[PDB]
């Protein structure tokens, strides 16, 4: 650089912010580097001595242009009942989600920290809310005039069939079977 | 787990997570930024060692213990501060051990 541009740490001119890749530090006063995705500050600036960034160590990350003075923790790699859907790099978390047909029974600001799967309704009963991913399927028995003949986390419970005349009337389980 | 227990674990876990949120907003309102940069990456480690407990207990003892260590290093010259967010953190990771151990004995 010539002598026309400054270099951190300066402070900044009255009506001024820092440039794009700096910060104002509140300790020294001053205008100083940020470290970017990957790294993190070893030492912070001071007066005199622009930030020391470091690279993150394997199994910790930082995702934005940072002054934080360790690297944070990934999220523990996921169980086999999970998916990893987004990997633990220098520069990114980790993500664990869960599986279709499974929901969040515990969840994390981002992904799931335990999956469990969804119930299924029996015959005899319907969905009543649906699952989403952080909640179970809930069921409720169904009520006559009505039915579900499979086991599942969405059938719900169905009209039986009109009929005039009723060979065998049906059930919670079964449609009416008509003449 | 039931329904039951889930819930209880998931309390605990929050009531350690919301602690550390209001250590960083309250060094953020006292501008001792440094601090609250600090507490980011203890709350990271926190965060990973609650994960192990249920991706990989065999590793949850040491994960807390590097939890510990992070705090006692990154708040080193500050150790009023370092003694009340160690004790919040072992006295919810000992519940939550507590809840998984009397879920697994039944």
């Amino acid at each position: 650089l010539p002598a026309q541009v400054a270099f951190t740490p300066y402070a900044p001119e009255p009506g001024s912010t820092c440039r794009l890749r700096e910060y104002y530090d509140q300790t020294a006063q001053m205008c100083c580097s940020k470290c970017s995705p990957g790294q993190h500050a070893k030492v912070f600036c001071t007066k005199t001595s622009d930030t020391v960034c470091d690279s993150c160590e394997d199994s910790t990350y930082t995702q934005l242009w940072n002054w934080v003075p360790e690297c944070l923790s990934c999220g523990s790699r996921c169980s086999s009942d999970q998916v990893e859907t987004q990997a633990c790099t220098r520069e990114q978390n980790r993500i664990c989600t869960c599986r279709p047909g499974w929901y969040c029974a515990l969840s994390k600001q981002e992904g799931c920290r335990l999956c469990a799967p969804l119930r299924k309704c029996r015959p005899g009963f319907g969905v009543a809310r649906p699952g989403t991913e952080t909640s179970d399927v809930v069921c409720k028995p169904c009520a006559p005039g009505t039915f579900s003949n499979t086991t599942s986390s969405t059938d719900i419970c169905r009209p039986h069939q009109i009929c005039n005349v009723v060979a065998i009337p049906g059930n919670a389980s079964m449609d009416a079977v008509c003449t | 787990l039931n329904p039951e227990q889930v819930a209880k674990i998931g309390a605990a876990i929050d009531a350690g997570r919301k602690y550390l949120d209001a250590k960083i907003e309250e060094a953020k309102k006292t501008l001792t930024l440094r601090t609250a940069q600090a507490l980011l990456v203890i709350r990271s480690q926190y965060e990973r060692a609650v994960d192990t407990l249920f991706t990989d207990p065999s590793a949850a003892e040491k994960e807390l213990a590097a939890t510990l260590a992070t705090i006692d290093r990154l708040l080193k010259e500050h150790p009023e501060l370092a003694a009340e967010i160690k004790a919040f953190i072992r006295s919810t990771m000992a519940e939550i051990r507590a809840l998984l151990a009397a879920s697994l004995a039944a």
